[PDB]
Formats: C-alpha cells, sequence, structure tokens
C-alpha cells in the first residue's frame, strides 16, 4: 500500500528494442551509488557486422536520469578462413540479467554458434560476467557434446539466479532433445578458467543435470529458475519450472546446491497451463524458511456458472520443517490477463515484520495496458486481496505494451529505510521504478463536559522528526510520548496529517498504516 | 413476464430452435420460467476442412489422394450439400524449429536421408470449401511434406487460423461446420515461442493473405486453449482429433477443456479416415448443449434438460443420447435480485431474450 504513484522514475531507450525485457538493481560494494540494470534483448550495437545483437543498460537514478550501456565489443570470431565460429546476430542479449555486488551476469540465449567437427549452427546460448574490471564470456553449453542430442539446442542463460555464496545456477531448457537442464558454475572458476581460444572449458565444480529417458521429452526444464534453502543446510538449492512436464501438465523441480539431487517435486492440475512459467522463492510469514511461488498465467479457472476462464493461477507453498508443504491457491482476477506471468520478490516493503510479493499481469486492465499487484505477508501465509494496483500508463504501440513481464524488487535505492520495486514495460520500450514511502502509525486518545483527546505516532527509515497533524472535534514527535490537550451522544474527531510539510526533499510523503482507522 | 414475440416451427428436413426473440420483462427480485425446443435438422449442409499436418505423414497423403470421392459417395447419403477444404501445416519457419545448419537445407530441409521435401511453412491454406469433391484430390496430389527438428508441431496455429479466417476458408453462414485435425506428434502451446524470440500474444486476427500462407508465424505466438475456444464457439466449429494411438491420451484431455471436441484413433498411414469422420458426425451431432452470451450480471439463470422421454434432470444443460436427430427442451429459470442470447454449440440459431425492467 505504501508505493508511491504520483511520481514515478521513467526510462526510456531505443525504439522497439524491447527495453524494459530484464529489469535487475546495481549495487556495488566499491562506491556509494545504486543503477539500474536493464536489458534490451533486440536493441543494436555498435558491433561491425552484427545486427540487432542486445545490449545491457545502466541507469542513473539521482543524476539527470541518463541511460548508458560494454561486454563485448567484437563481431563474429573466424574458425579457419572464410567461415564464422558464432553469430551474435538476434541473439537476444539481455533476456536475462541478474546482479550480486558487483557481479552482473548478462546471457544471450538464441546465441548461435558452429561446432568445431561439422559445419552447422546450434543455440547453445552465450553468457558474460563482469566483476569490475575484468569481464569475462561463460558458454557451459558450448560444449563438445553437440545436435540436439547433446547440448548443441540448449539455448544457455534463458534463465539465471545467483546463489549467496556466488554459485550462480544456470537454465537451458533445450538441452538434450529438449528435456532441459541445468548448470550451476562457481563465479571464482569462471573468472579463472577463462580464456579467448578455448571454445570448450570443463571446468572443475560442474554440477550439471544428466540425460534422461525419451518419456521426459520436450519437458523445458530451466524455463525458470531461483535460489532458497530446502534441505535444512546454508546452502541456496535450485528451485526449476518444467512447464511442458512429460505430459504439458506442468512440473516443477527442486535440486540441491552441492550434488544437485531431487529434493522435491510439484505437478500441475489444468495441461497447457504451464505450471512453471515463473518461479520466486522468499519468506512470506517470517519463519525463517523458503516459500516457493509458482506461476501459472495460462490457469483456466471454472467460472460461476459453468464455465472455464482463463484467468492465470499462482500456487503459494509453505515450507515445513519436517520439509512437506503448505499449497494454497489465489487465482487471477481478469480474462487473458496472463496473471502469474512475473513473481518479483519485495522483502519488508512497509517494514511490518513479514516480507511482501509482487505478481503481475502484463495484458489486464485498461485496454490491456498491464497491471501489477501487490501482496503483504502474515504469519498464516499471505493476504489472498490485494494490498494495491499498479497501472500502465502508455497506450500500445504496434505490439502490446506488456507492463508487469518483467519486475526486481527488494533493494533500497533511496537508503530510505523501505525498499523499492521496477518494473519494464518492453513492448512500449518503457523502464519504471517505484519509491516505497515511509509509513507511519498513530495510536489515538479520547478518553460540565470534560473531553482529553491524544495522539503518538512513529515509524521507520527515514522520516521526519515532528509530524503536523490536524484534529477537530465535533504537532507531535515522532518517538515521543502520549502529548494531548484538554478542553471543557457521539463526539467525532479526526486526525489528517500535512503530508506537504512532512515530505522531505524529492517529497516521498508518508502513508499512514492499512488497519489503523481515523474516527473514533 | 415473457412475451413469445416471435415463434417459428422447427424445420421438417434441411429453423432449429423454436422461440426466436422473448420479451423478458422483471420485477426486482423474482424469476420467471423460459422455453427452447431444440430440432438436430437432417439433411443439413456440411463443410470439412481437412487440416493436415506433412514427412512422418508422407504415406497418408497417399492413402487418402482419393477421399474426395470416398467422402462424397458416404457423406451423400445423409446430407444433400457437403464441401470439402484441404490446408497443411508443420511449424513456425524460425530458429530453433527448422534445419538451417547446412546452406542447402532452407530450400530442401530432407538433405540428410537423400531425398526431396518443402521447405518448412507455418501454415498453408490450400483449398477453398468447394462442392466439386474432384478438386480434393486434385489438388491433394500436388502435396509434398517437409521436416521440423523439434516433436511438437505448429497444430494450433493452423486450427487458429483456419477458424479466424473466413473468407479464405469459406465456411457457410448455414451448414455444419466439421474441422477435421490429423496429426502424429505433439503440439507448441501457447507461450512456446520464446525459445524462437516470439512473444507477442496471439491476437485471433487472420493473417493468411493472398499468397496462403500465416504471415504471422515469426512474429506472433501461439494461440491458447482459451483464445481458442472463444473463437471456435463465435463461429461455430466443431474440431475432431484425429490422431494416432500414440497421441490419442494427450489430445482426449486437451478435448476435455474445449466444448465440441471429440478424437478418433488415426491409423498409421490414414487408412481409416473416411470411417474416422463418418462415426464423429455421428458423435458430433449426437450432443446437445447450450451457452450463453452477453449475460447482465445481475442474472442468474438455472438449467433444467428435459431430454430422452420426458426427464426431470435436475440442473443438467446438456442431454447425451440423441441418434440424428431428436426434439429436445430445456426449460430455464432467471432471477434478477434487483440483449442475453441463449443458443446451441455448433449452430447459429439462437433465442435472443430481451430483458426490461419494471
Amino acid at each position: 500500500f505504501n508505493l508511491d504513484v504520483d511520481s514515478p522514475a521513467e526510462y526510456s531507450g531505443p525504439e522497439g528494442s524491447y527495453f524494459g525485457f530484464a529489469v535487475d538493481f546495481f549495487v556495488p560494494s566499491a562506491s556509494s551509488r545504486m543503477f539500474l540494470l536493464v536489458g534490451a534483448p533486440k536493441a543494436n550495437t555498435t558491433q561491425p557486422g552484427i545486427v540487432e545483437g542486445g545490449q545491457v543498460l545502466k541507469c542513473d537514478w539521482s543524476s539527470t536520469r541518463r541511460c548508458q550501456p560494454e561486454f563485448d565489443a567484437t563481431g563474429n570470431r573466424d574458425y579457419a578462413k572464410d567461415d564464422p565460429l558464432e553469430f551474435k546476430s538476434h541473439q537476444w542479449f539481455g533476456a536475462s540479467v541478474r546482479s550480486k555486488q558487483d557481479k552482473i551476469l548478462a546471457c544471450a540465449p538464441l546465441y548461435h554458434w558452429r561446432t568445431e567437427m561439422k559445419q552447422e549452427r546450434e543455440p547453445v546460448g552465450t553468457c558474460f560476467l563482469q566483476d569490475g574490471t575484468k569481464t569475462v564470456e561463460y558458454a557451459p553449453c558450448r560444449s563438445q557434446d553437440i545436435d540436439a542430442d547433446g547440448q548443441g539446442f540448449c539455448q544457455g542463460g534463458f534463465s539465471i539466479d545467483f546463489t549467496k555464496a556466488d554459485r550462480v545456477l544456470l537454465g537451458g531448457p533445450g538441452s538434450f532433445y529438449w528435456q532441459g537442464q541445468l548448470i550451476s558454475d562457481q563465479v571464482a572458476e569462471i573468472v579463472s578458467k577463462y580464456d579467448p581460444n578455448v571454445y570448450s572449458i570443463k571446468y572443475n565444480n560442474q554440477l550439471a543435470t544428466r540425460t534422461a529417458q525419451a518419456i521426459f521429452d520436450d519437458s523445458y526444464l530451466g524455463y525458470s529458475v531461483a535460489v532458497g534453502d530446502f534441505n535444512g543446510d546454508g546452502i541456496d538449492d535450485f528451485v526449476s519450472g518444467v512447464p511442458r512436464a512429460a505430459r504439458t501438465l506442468g512440473m516443477v523441480y527442486i535440486y540441491d546446491g552441492k550434488n544437485m539431487s531431487s529434493l522435491y517435486n510439484f505437478t500441475g492440475e489444468q495441461m497447457a497451463a504451464y505450471f512453471g512459467f515463473s518461479v520466486a522463492a522468499t519468506d512470506i510469514n517470517g519463519d525463517d524458511y523458503a516459500d516457493v511461488f509458482i506461476g501459472a498465467p495460462l490457469f483456466m479457472d471454472r467460472g460461476s456458472d459453468g464455465k472455464l476462464q482463463e484467468v492465470g493461477q499462482v500456487s503459494v507453498s509453505l515450507q515445513r520443517a519436517s520439509g512437506d508443504f503448505q499449497t494454497t491457491k489465489l487465482n487471477g482476477f481478469e480474462v487473458f490477463a496472463r496473471f502469474g506471468s512475473a513473481i518479483a520478490p519485495l522483502g519488508d516493503l512497509d517494514q511490518d515484520g513479514f516480507n511482501d510479493i509482487a505478481i503481475a499481469a502484463p495484458y489486464g486492465g485498461e485496454d490491456k495496458k498491464g497491471i501489477v499487484y501487490i501482496f503483504n505477508g502474515r504469519s498464516t501465509g499471505l493476504n489472498a486481496v490485494p494490498s494495491q494496483i499498479l497501472e500502465g500508463q502508455w497506450a500500445a504501440r504496434s505490439m502490446p505494451p506488456s507492463f508487469g513481464y518483467s519486475m526486481k524488487g527488494a533493494t533500497d535505492i533511496d537508503k530510505n529505510g523501505y525498499p523499492d520495486l521496477i518494473v519494464g514495460a518492453f513492448g512500449v520500450d518503457r523502464a519504471i521504478l517505484y519509491r516505497a514511502r515511509p509509513v507511519i502509525t498513530v495510536n489515538a486518545g479520547l478518553e460540565c463536559f470534560n473531553v482529553r483527546f491524544c495522539l503518538k505516532a512513529d515509524g521507520k527509515g527515514v522520516l521526519p522528526r515532528k509530524l503536523n497533524f490536524q484534529v477537530e472535534l465535533l504537532t507531535i514527535s515522532r518517538g515521543g510520548l502520549m502529548q494531548c490537550e484538554e478542553l471543557i451522544i457521539t463526539i467525532f474527531m479526526e486526525y489528517r496529517l500535512d503530508y506537504r510539510t512532512a515530505a522531505d526533499t524529492t517529497g516521498l510523503q508518508p502513508i499512514l498504516n492499512q488497519f489503523t482507522p481515523a474516527n473514533i | 413476464e415473457a412475451r413469445v414475440l416471435e415463434d417459428r416451427p422447427l424445420s421438417d428436413k434441411g429453423t432449429q430452435v423454436s422461440p426466436q426473440r422473448i420479451a423478458l420483462r422483471l420485477r426486482p427480485d423474482d424469476s420467471k420460467n423460459f422455453s427452447i425446443q431444440v430440432r438436430q435438422v437432417e439433411d443439413y449442409p456440411v463443410d470439412i476442412y481437412y487440416l493436415m499436418d506433412l514427412y512422418s505423414m508422407k504415406d497418408d497423403l497417399w492413402s487418402i489422394q482419393n477421399l474426395g470421392t470416398k467422402l462424397a459417395t458416404q457423406m451423400r447419403k445423409l446430407t444433400s450439400n457437403l464441401r470439402i477444404g484441404f490446408g497443411a501445416f508443420v511449424d513456425k519457419p524460425v530458429s530453433p524449429y527448422m534445419y538451417i545448419s547446412p546452406p542447402e537445407a532452407l530450400e530442401n530441409p530432407c538433405y540428410d536421408m537423400k531425398t526431396t521435401c518443402l521447405p518448412m511453412f507455418g501454415y498453408k491454406h490450400v483449398l477453398t470449401l468447394t462442392d466439386q469433391v474432384t478438386r480434393f484430390n486434385e489438388e491433394v496430389k500436388k502435396q509434398s511434406v517437409s521436416r521440423n527438428r523439434d516433436a511438437p508441431e505448429g497444430g494450433f496455429d493452423a486450427i487458429m487460423q483456419a477458424t479466424v479466417c473466413d473468407e479464405k476458408i469459406g465456411w457457410r453462414n448455414d451448414a455444419s461446420h466439421l474441422l477435421v485435425f490429423t496429426t502424429d506428434a505433439k503440439t507448441h502451446i501457447a507461450l512456446d515461442g520464446r525459445l524462437a524470440g516470439i512473444v507477442q500474444p496471439n491476437d485471433g486476427q487472420c493473417h493468411v493473405g493472398s499468397d496462403n500462407h500465416y504471415s504471422a508465424s515469426t512474429t506472433m505466438d501461439y494461440p491458447s486453449l482459451g483464445l481458442m475456444t472463444e473463437k471456435l464457439s463465435q463461429k461455430n466449429i466443431n474440431l475432431i482429433f484425429a490422431v494416432t494411438e500414440n497421441v490419442v491420451n494427450l489430445y482426449q484431455n486437451y478435448s476435455e477443456l474445449i466444448p465440441g471436441t471429440t478424437v478418433g484413433v488415426l491409423s498409421m498411414d490414414s487408412s481409416n479416415v473416411l470411417q474416422l469422420i463418418v462415426d464423429a458426425y455421428g458423435k458430433i451431432r449426437s450432443k446437445v448443449e447450450l451457452e450463453v452470451r452477453d449475460l447482465p450480471e445481475e442474472l442468474s439463470l438455472s438449467f433444467n434438460a428435459t431430454c430422452l422421454n420426458n426427464e426431470v434432470i435436475p440442473g443438467l444443460k446438456s442431454c447425451m443420447g440423441l441418434k440424428i436427430g431428436d426434439t429436445v427442451s430445456f426449460s430455464i429459470e432467471a432471477k434478477v435480485r434487483g440483449s442475453f442470447t441463449i443458443k446451441p454449440v455448433g449452430f447459429k440459431d439462437s433465442l435472443i431474450v430481451q430483458v426490461t425492467f419494471d
């Protein structure tokens, strides 16, 4: 409820460049700034002889609001004269963009190369890692296991997610006849074992899934990924979505972060509902475990009378100590809205003590401009009803606006004590930023005719020292005791806070709590 | 009250619903009863659009060489206006589905087994619905096959484009529409397109230009089971899954999500498609179910089907047990608590209920 709507930060880009397909924050542990990593997988770079390679852009937050991108500045490499090795054109560089400290992992899933043995084209997939002044290329699927039987059509880098111990996890849903694969390698191994002359690098700590039987064919394992603890130790585990899991029902696999064994499995309910289009692991009830959030944007809910209407569905599973899960589903609101498309955790949006989540419908609302829903969790699960509605503001141009398809939260850019949210609308190639306004809680009073009206307030994070209220019966310090006055059937009073004076330099107007009343 | 305001008799041989435009008028917080009478007219015109999938189905092309004549000889015994159409599909001619590796595989995708093949195409409309059954034969002889790397194919794109394109396919406004769907592989359902770089959702508009190809194959994603269902009922199209024995159970579960669909066990070479389609006619017109458009939000209607022999089935809106054509009736209630159309699935005739609150 605390997200600002009046004055959001906007971020444009090249026309039709899919600016906003991937959005992520850039917090460095080397400076005192916080930038915005936004990917444009259909932009045109200055690489000679490459068309629509794509790029990742850094966008300033406290500046003239400019945006500037250099993971690579070279054309196709040559394997022997008169024939090239790789083809980075239309490679979709920017489909995935992650960050952790000074690390930027940007991947191009539709990257093709000529395997050394034959003369062919295989979407193995490519990635790039930047730890500061050292940028390296990471292509785990560009190995000698070739063709669709191996990792030739791997599409590596389709989905990525960092690990708390720097064990980046890669999902390529086309490896081994599209059964899917997941690959995890250390950041230390990636930078250390990097050459511009060795195409296939075996590393040493390679955690990769192996081929299965033909029953699990065309399952697309690696569509989405997430990191979270599910075995009990300190090592994060890999959660991946398998939308076509052998009956198109959809399954979600949770592996291990150490030896990568099958820990837990979920299964879908409706066929062709894409149970596993997007996953997100966080804590929604503050039990120090990790919950799971599987999106099914194509789920067809049975309507009131007898009809089936596609509204989408997100499954909420709560981890328990014994390992079992408590599952609860919340269905979409609009029809053909793709609710359950980008589930982005937000952390403590209002600092109530429990983390909150954001679920977006990219093609629902007014003129199908996209709407982002905000949910706040309690120590019972999470609230079924939404806490805030966010709406697009740019009408579709040729392409649907697709507002909310890409999102990223749980990061404070203002350093104001509350995290923030970034929303990417690549159809209208726009990126937006919403700042969580500070939250105040007020406890009221009002205990010949003798009446005495009391009030006090407090909050978290950056907040002005004194708040000017306005009370009428028919200056209070933030953190002080009960201040009031006494002056000499129903008696009515209200407190209307003066937001304008309680603002800050940019303005960031504070907001009152949700359950608190104002009339007594 | 409920004024009939319009009523014509149930036609004898090829009007199906008896009351055409009722005149509801409700005082707030009340409910009255309607009337309906379905009539599956015998010898109603039929149009069959044979949507075929062509490399493992190259023997099917030879085994259905003379199909229009065999169709006519065994379909005019139950109808007098039969039209046949032909359309084909393989998959989208985009990167992670087609053989672009050898420089000569764009023109000849089968340059691995030492044969010839057509370049892969998304959807091809070949023959419009014509009453001449010999044109089906002479156009199906000029068909060859292509090859796709993946196992699933672009079947749903073909079904969608056949449904929404109306001038190109020539579905009659007054006819019994049959759509055949023959394949031996799985299907690339909606959202199976960002692997190919396609993230623009299907709009439903039909893009088969004058070149008879789906021009938005490499630009738009596959349709879903909701967009297809929304358009298969708008144009009153019946879909038959003439699939093989390894995909029957898969396509049966898709079938039990869309109203008006059935499956058939298509042989290895499509050597029993005539009997399959004939039996699919007696399985499509043997079920009568009612569906509603534009129902007011402040209205709730119940459905008491009265079928077979004076039954009182309390709640069902559909009836089973019809052979060719029968006169069945469903009573209706409608509560207001303070134009909506009733029509059967697969037909254009409807009871346009006029509601005026007083």
